[PDB]
């Protein structure tokens, strides 16, 4: 019963009206606001381990989905509160209450395969309704309202994949200061970085090489302590052989290396953790070397502009020349970083997950319509079914029946009038009826403007879904205290 | 506290642990979360490994001990309601202490009794190994699959029982085969191959000279400078060896697993660098990364497999059951005596000591019935996980027993609409039920002779 | 004005619940121990239940 | 509603923080006397240094300084207006929750109000040359009188705005201020503050011996290392100062060498006895102004140590007043494309010191607001009416209840000219009833004066504002308001 | 909480109930009782136990006047109505939790109540109207209670032939209220005897009665004066008495204001009138139907007619204690009274001796009311119970289960008696489910034996009517108990 109390925290994380949750850390008294509750189940501590198995079945929904991850452990929450009267009422073993829904999730799974629409061929509907994404799956959040100017950045990334579904090669940057409204899209790779003031500024035809490596009298002792300084010669003469006029270090460099590089005229680059030496070895075939003595072996990077521009505050990096188009960049603007974290994982909602779509031809209308037709056509086993868990049955569409409840409670509304005239129009035959909460009432999909694309209701939609069913065989039962 | 009253402040403490264990019992059974006082959270459906690790007070339950490092070590399938089984000889027990009955003809009582239902386990004996081995590993197959793996495995069984078939038959005429698996890929996906399974790294061996094998060296002390470095290496390469094995190119290996390698290989191990010769290398097919995998061309006496799974608790649970699978293969194929478990054997024993309490009467009369009644709480505790009535379904069963012989018919583990055990090819060792049924008399002579506890200073 | 119309309302409901069955003989009843003179009444209507406990809640008068 | 009560705890928090800087706010603004934890004394009436050393155990209070921070970033000044700003839309929220609105629906409101409020801003803007002197102190002058030292701000005002024309761009850029060093030393008074044309450096060298009180015709050279023997003795340093005079370098510049070669009394003595001025003891910080301004490139090898990377100056000596030693530049060599000025500071108390620094800091931002866009507004909150009346008349067509919300966006505009007529001893609605009448037809750029204590012209009086004070301010302190209405709850976590 | 409020009052009271258990039987133990004021009182019955017992809850002050109807008809054994009452509400207990409402409890309880009566009119043994065989069997059996058939050997003819000479052999009431017990100090147990006629606590006399005070002209020179004035009033009287020939006056309550006056007894004395005050009013009824005696008001209204009349009366003084006997009786009365003085050493003896009197004369009581004979030693029980038990599986329905529970609970009657006697409780009733079977019905158990043997030869028999009256008034007990689901504390 500890994963019970947990659907009441995560009930206001869900839908596109849902409100955020401040989480304060005690540790440097941080804050973060968020929608989804991936970090927020995360950063609060939790006494019980019931709970805790659904914190770590959320990271796996974070890369596949990561838009409203909770929307599977509030099924279980509302699952466990039937599963509590049956127990009452019925007088009915846990085990067959459990199967009762595992019988019946066979009807809700084979429900998304009769409901899904085959596309194929001509991508004419796939690249027009690439545009219309952003405007409801990438933002849930308060940035709502850049959904128009964010359209611009995940369209033409996506048609510049070309069918890539390597995420490392897609660098997000963060520029610090100007407004929301004021991120560009660039043509190139972008990374935040800076140069010294002494180094060049352009250099064409510059080559891209990273390292793995970390760069008698009181007097007298001068001949004997000299030598230490003439390890480093060894070391840059050897590298200048390359011919290479741009060095990457991933460690810190000192300063007396960092002007022998000057010397011969090549650019330093540091501050390096992960992404930076991983991401522009890929997009400028580059490679880690060890050796640094023949130019043989792995492989040299090369780039055809080096030059750094002043892009915002801080001055990042444009790199231009890569003849691969597996590699995209999409750049935001913002004045502070609480907005900015959260936009990262916008991308990660629609534009990451659109990488993987395009096995998956098969669509199934989402925002509230996918899981009440589950509903609807789970209804018909309960008396082919009949036994025992025909309760069951019943109330597995009645954890479907409270989900549009939430966007209602969210968004202000009565969630006993928009319900019911929900369940009404989509049990008279119509697929396309869902909630509007725009307008407090019932209208379709496409007259209020809500399309994606084909490949992406399969991976969001349909994924989650059908993963839910997967986490919702787990046994909640009496633990054992410490 | 001393008499009577001390031993229900202790003995009847064992009702306690059997009501935690009896829901997890079986295919049937739920997920039960566990807290050890280190902090480590264990999740299982296996009553047996949740009483193994337990913080308690009371020393009546420090007795399961040896019963769980006992039973799932010698059998490992059934093993999760043991402690049901065995409190069901003490419940009886509890309600005899209670009309003043003295402990020794309570044990007595229990033990001949036990004694008389063999010779009804000898009429429905049968033999898998009088039959071809088409039909020996068939019964192979449909053993653990619809009893021993609770988790996961109910269907998917095929994949892990007959990989773990092929290693009994390659060894046949466990204790030095390693085994392990690592998180990821599926059930359906795991992999089999013969020798030990190397985690270690450095890349593909070409055939060498000879046929099929490497000419593998192994050296314990490291190479002792750089003149003797460059020249032991080439004496490695005189005799084809391109894989080297040293503890200080394959590097940091275990010393039990340094040791598997020899084995599969029969080789030997180099200390110095003066004795290294072909008669001292090893023979292996060839070493690569399809973690390195160790193949053998002829058939050796290593053989292991290699779990893979979705989740990182599905590697722990199923390779645990690949523990308790050789061990009930083991026994099924040394002993040629076996019969139907899943219900049908614990309902067996019971109608041939109550047929006995009639015709010895005096006062083991009540004292035979009880242990009748003790083995029909067997079967009522898969009934409630069925949702079968326990009273009822028994009621039914011993009814149709009575007049047809055949005991096989029976509560069905499973929850399917057969009862016939026979019919889903369910077979048990007959050494598994002797120690789980039978044996659980010894556990119950430390229980029931339990008089006063003294209980010491710090 | 919240709590205004909530603690006039279940002045009845409180005291009630075990006299809405009083008609039919399965209807519950209502234990009344005296604090003194050794004194109690065991009936299933309300009558003399309300007389008999003294209440602060002004619904109670009506 | 316990999210009802969480978001009315965060508006009482946010009254707090708007009420006490209300004292500050405007030219007649109140000072703030803070004791901070490690001794120091700080009394500011700058919204950045008062909510920089505030310490608020209150999670949204600790976020109400980062929203001040971010309109440093954009804009830098105008601390006596636009802070408050932030409180001004939470204030007026409470009765917007009692209606049952939805906070999106208040983030919309608020957010197709403030696009609304740039376009108002922008017909309202004024031709305003580049090169200008009077005019160009009408946008700052509301800023320019905060602190004591504003009587002699008659002087400061052309300064201030010839600083920023001395190094800028035509091309409506970003003017980065780096470039602008503002230098301090101990005595004088602010009115003999003057401008130097050159890099300025007034860190105090150990001047062990002290020789040479002057350099003619100096090279200033650059140097990130130390010159000591590695840790017949006296040969080794002397062989390094051949070298620097073979680059004949007569001024060097060494960072702080404490950290491993400290300093050694043997070269001291060498440089002095050659008559070469050095200046050690530099902060790192200051590589950056020195290399990008005299055009000098950093040494870390006595090998590297070239005439090709060291610089050129016509005379470099050093002044003493006050006590205070400085060192200036007389000329610059090598000009590059990043040219740097300086502005002797004087003054008398530390804290004196650095209340007239902040407030040059304040005024220098404001140039860079009228290179960007030349739009000019009035100033002194005469156009938060004037805006507010192109929003209420609007109202009737807001189709609904939006029409309450949308006039609570203008009254919220109302705060402005509140806070003034109380810091400056006024009745705060003879003021509103006086701009309500004003407002309503004559002009633009009308409003109330503190000084004349009436509605008039602010031109008249030189008190204005440039376009982009409240242009990006209102924006983003729209923008921040937005999220504070999306916490639910304050729960703890690890 | 209507099952958690009540169930809290019952395990209060079922922890009341378990410890009167060691009370009952022959091998039994009494409890000491302190009272306020700083006497001791030690009882074996329940009746003073619960009578001085205060608990806060109310179902443990309802047991009160549930077992003070059953101690006005038997006495002895009346425990078992409260620990039939807390056997019922704990068996209640599983018998809830199956969905079983509280009112169908309690009503299936009654509806086997009619069916255990039914069982003793069935098992009801023949028995004469008057006899001194079978009544003293009888008698001395029930009084197993306590320790009393040791020194009963005098006491029980007494009560036999007592009971059976106040009114008749007819049955019908015969009530105990004419019987007076006197306490005196001094003699034994055997030495108490029954009395011809009545006896007065505090030749040939006449007995009258004054209803009002003796004593001068003060209702409730000057030396003379006084004198004569107030021996005037008092010698009229004395010449209306002695005119009447009434040697024996009664004078009521004299302790409040006006009492006697001494110069009143100086003229007495000379005519050997007998005077004697501080009598309860209470002892007219033992005046009037045994001597004869009219109220006599005022002094006016004094004559011979309103006087007693009796043959023979004299004083006898037995071990210092002053005792009027009157020999014979000339009335007109159709139910003679007659009167027993208790003699004992000890006070704790004496007061010991009354209930175990009295509970002699009530069992007597239960005879002439209702006229039967049932076995002793709980075997009743059991064949009430066996009957249940067989009837329960005939009717099935949802009372099978609640009829197999109540007749449970009637066998911790005779497991009560085996466990007081150092018997185990399970062994010693699984052999007697056996012997149940054996003995065929009325044939009874023996304590001494402590197994299965012959009643009437062993001189063992007790009334149907005790047996009836229990199962009745705890039946009454127990459906009222559940019948209320909660409580409330108020004025």
């Amino acid at each position: 019963v500890g994963a019970i109390a947990v659907g009441d925290l995560v009930k206001s994380t869900l839908g596109p009206k849902g409100m955020d949750k401040l989480l304060q850390s005690a540790s440097s008294n941080t804050c973060m606001v968020t929608n989804d509750g991936a970090t927020i189940l995360k950063s609060i501590p939790l006494d019980n381990p019931a709970a805790k198995v659904l914190v770590n079945i959320s990271k796996v929904q974070d890369d596949e989905v990561g838009d409203g991850t909770t929307s599977v452990t509030v099924l279980s929450a509302e699952l466990l509160r039937e599963a509590e009267k049956l127990i009452d009422q019925s007088k009915i073993h846990p085990q067959t209450i459990i199967e009762g829904y595992r019988l019946a999730s066979a009807a809700a799974l084979d429900a998304l395969t009769k409901a899904a629409v085959d596309n194929s061929h001509d991508k004419t509907m796939f690249r027009e309704d690439l545009i219309h994404i952003a405007k409801t799956t990438l933002s849930s959040k308060i940035l709502s309202q850049d959904k128009d100017h964010f359209a611009e950045l995940a369209t033409n990334a996506i048609l510049r994949l070309k069918g890539s579904t390597n995420l490392e090669h897609i660098q997000i940057i963060k520029i610090l200061g100007g407004k929301l409204s004021d991120s560009f899209l660039d043509e190139g790779f972008i990374l935040a970085k800076k140069f010294g003031n002494n180094q060049p500024k352009r250099i064409e035809n510059a080559k891209i090489l990273i390292a793995n490596t970390t760069l008698d009298s009181t007097a007298k002792l001068a001949q004997l302590e000299k030598a230490e300084r003439e390890k480093m010669k060894n070391k840059i003469a050897k590298i200048s052989k390359f011919g290479i006029n741009t060095f990457i270090n991933r460690q810190l460099i000192y300063d007396y290396p960092e002007q022998l590089f000057t010397d011969l005229g090549i650019n330093s680059i540091e501050h390096a953790d992960f992404e930076g030496v991983e991401r522009l070895a890929l997009v400028t075939g580059g490679e880690v070397v060890s050796t640094f003595d023949e130019p043989s072996k792995c492989k040299l990077g090369e780039c055809d502009v080096i030059e750094e521009i002043m892009l915002g505050e801080q001055p990042f990096l444009k790199f231009s020349g890569c003849k691969a188009g597996e590699a995209c960049t999409i750049v935001l603007r913002g004045a502070t970083d609480q907005t900015l974290d959260e936009a990262e994982r916008s991308l990660h909602d629609a534009l990451s997950v659109l990488s993987q779509t395009t096995k998956e031809t098969r669509t199934v209308l989402g925002g509230g319509c996918a899981e009440m037709v589950m509903s609807k056509a789970v209804d018909t086993e309960a008396q082919n079914i009949d036994g025992k868990k025909s309760l069951a049955v019943e109330a597995f569409a009645r954890a479907l029946r409270q989900l549009p409840t939430i966007l209602a409670d969210n968004a202000g509304f009565d969630s006993s009038e928009l319900v019911s005239k929900l369940r009404s129009s989509i049990y008279n035959g119509i697929s396309t009826s869902g909630l509007d909460l725009n307008n407090g009432t019932i209208a379709d999909m496409r007259q209020l403007g809500i399309v994606e694309s084909y490949k992406l209701k399969r991976a969001v939609v349909s994924s989650a879904s059908e993963a839910a069913e997967v986490l919702l065989r787990v046994d909640n039962i009496i633990r054992a205290r410490p | 506290q001393h008499g009577l009253e001390a031993k229900k402040s202790h003995i009847l403490a064992a009702r306690s642990v059997a009501s935690i264990i009896k829901t997890s019992l079986g295919p049937r059974g739920l997920d039960k979360i566990l807290i050890s006082p280190d902090g480590e959270i264990t999740i299982t459906n296996d009553g047996a490994t949740i009483l193994s690790q337990m913080e308690l007070d009371n020393e009546i339950a420090k007795l399961l001990v040896q019963l769980s490092k006992s039973q799932d070590d010698e059998i490992g399938d059934g093993t999760t309601g043991v402690v049901v089984l065995a409190s069901a000889l003490l419940d009886q027990a509890l309600e005899l202490i209670q009309k003043g009955i003295h402990p020794i003809k309570i044990a007595n009582g229990f033990d001949e009794a036990a004694k008389l239902a063999i010779s009804k386990l000898e009429e429905t004996c049968d033999d898998i190994s009088a039959s071809n081995d088409e039909l020996f590993r068939d019964f192979l197959l449909r053993a653990a699959k619809t009893s021993l793996g609770s988790k996961i495995v109910s269907k998917d069984h095929d994949r892990f029982a007959e990989m773990a078939v092929e290693a009994v038959i390659n060894v046949m005429d466990f204790d030095l085969i390693k085994m392990q698996g690592r998180v990821g890929g599926s059930i359906s996906d795991s992999k089999l191959i013969n020798g030990v399974i190397l985690d270690k790294d450095f890349k593909c061996v070409l055939p060498k000279e000879g046929s099929d094998g490497v000419k593998l060296a192994i050296l314990t002390c490291p190479f002792e400078e750089q003149d003797k470095f460059k020249e032991m290496i080439d004496d490695v390469k005189k005799a084809g060896a391109d894989v080297v094995i040293c503890q200080w190119a394959v590097r940091w290996v275990g010393g039990q697993e340094l040791e598997h390698i020899a084995i599969s290989t029969n080789g030997r191990i180099v200390p110095r660098f003066q004795d290294l010769s072909k008669d001292k290398l090893g023979t292996c097919s060839r070493i690569y990364e399809q973690m390195l995998i160790i193949e053998q061309s002829k058939e050796t006496k290593t053989v292991t497999c290699f779990v893979r799974g979705s989740n990182k608790m599905i590697v722990d649970e199923a390779e645990r059951a690949l523990h308790d699978s050789l061990c009930v293969v083991r026994n099924l194929v040394k002993d040629s005596r076996v019969v139907y478990g899943g219900g049908a054997a614990e309902v067996t024993m019971s109608l041939a000591v109550s047929e006995e309490a009639d015709k010895q009467r005096g006062i083991d009369q009540y004292a035979f019935r009880g242990f009748a009644q003790a083995l029909d709480t067997i079967p009522m505790t898969l009934a409630e996980n069925s949702g079968l009535d326990p009273i009822g379904t028994l009621s039914t069963l011993k009814s149709k027993q009575l007049k047809e012989k055949i005991s096989n018919i029976g509560v069905d583990c499973l929850g399917y609409g057969s009862n016939d055990m026979k019919e889903l090819f369910v077979v048990d060792p007959f050494i598994g039920k002797k120690q789980q049924i039978l044996l659980a008399t010894q556990l119950c002579r430390m229980i029931l002779k339990i008089d006063n506890v003294i209980i010491s200073g710090k | 004005a919240e709590n205004a119309r909530l603690s006039a309302f279940v002045g009845a409901i409180a005291v009630g619940d075990l006299v809405k069955s009083t008609l039919g003989p399965k209807g519950m009843d209502k234990l009344l121990q005296s604090a003194s003179s050794n004194t109690c009444m065991v009936t299933n209507d309300g009558a003399t239940i309300l007389k008999s406990i003294p209440l602060d809640n002004p619904a109670a008068k009506v | 509603e316990k999210p009802q009560e969480v978001r009315k705890a965060n508006i009482i928090a946010a009254r707090s923080v708007a009420d006490a800087i209300r004292t500050s706010l405007g030219p007649k603004g109140m000072d703030k006397m803070i004791k901070t934890s490690r001794g120091e004394i700080i009394i500011s009436n700058d919204g950045h240094t008062i909510l920089k050393q505030m310490a608020i155990l209150h999670p949204v209070a600790r976020m109400l300084v980062e929203v001040s921070a971010a309109q440093d970033s954009e804009a830098g000044d105008g601390t006596t207006s636009v802070v408050i700003l932030t409180g001004a839309l939470l204030g007026a929220a409470e009765r917007l929750l009692n209606k049952g609105i939805h906070p999106t629906i208040i983030a919309d409101s608020f957010q197709s109000a403030a696009k609304r409020s740039v376009d108002i801003l922008l017909e309202m803007c004024h031709k305003v040359s580049l090169s200008d002197r009077e005019q160009l102190v009408r946008a700052a002058s509301t800023s320019l009188s905060s602190k004591i030292v504003s009587q002699y701000s008659s002087f400061l005002a052309p300064l201030a705005v010839d600083s920023v024309l001395k190094i800028s761009d035509e091309n409506s850029k970003n003017v980065d201020l780096n470039d602008i060093r503002l230098v301090k030393k101990v005595g004088g008074t602010i009115d003999d503050t003057e401008m130097i044309d050159g890099v300025v450096l007034t860190q105090t060298a150990i001047k062990s011996a002290g020789g040479p009180t002057r350099k003619e015709k100096a090279k200033i050279g650059l140097i990130q290392f130390q010159i000591s023997p590695p840790k017949e003795e006296r040969a080794y340093l002397l062989n390094i100062c051949k070298k620097i005079k073979k680059a004949k370098c007569n001024v060097l510049l060494i960072q702080k060498s404490i950290l491993r070669d400290a300093v050694n009394d043997l070269a001291l003595h060498f440089l002095s006895k050659l008559n070469i001025m050095v200046v050690k003891d530099i902060e790192r910080e200051e590589i950056e102004f020195l290399s990008k301004g005299l055009g000098c490139k950093p040494i870390a090898d006595i090998e590297l140590f070239t005439e090709d990377r060291l610089g050129s100056a016509d005379l470099v000596e050093e002044i003493d007043s006050d006590g205070s030693k400085i060192v200036r530049v007389t000329g610059i060599r090598n000009n590059n494309a990043r040219p740097t000025v300086s502005v002797v500071i004087r003054g008398a108390n530390n804290m004196i010191i650095d209340e007239t620094e902040r407030s040059l800091h304040d005024a220098l931002c404001v140039i860079r607001c009228l290179v960007k866009e030349r739009g000019l507004i009035a100033g002194g909150g005469a156009p938060e009416i004037e805006i507010s009346r192109r929003l209420s008349k609007e109202a009737r067509s807001m189709e609904g209840v939006q029409a309450f919300i949308w006039q609570e966006f203008a009254s919220a505009l109302e705060v402005i000219p509140t806070t003034l007529a109380e810091n400056a001893g006024l009745n705060s609605i003879k003021v509103v009833t006086e701009l309500r009448s004003k407002h309503e037809n004559g002009e633009l750029n009308d409003g109330i004066s503190v000084r004349r204590s009436g509605t008039t012209n602010t031109y008249e009086e030189h008190i204005l504002q440039p376009v982009l004070v409240s242009t990006s301010a209102i924006t983003l302190a729209s923008e921040c308001v937005k999220s504070i209405l999306r916490i639910d709850d304050i729960a703890f976590s690890r």
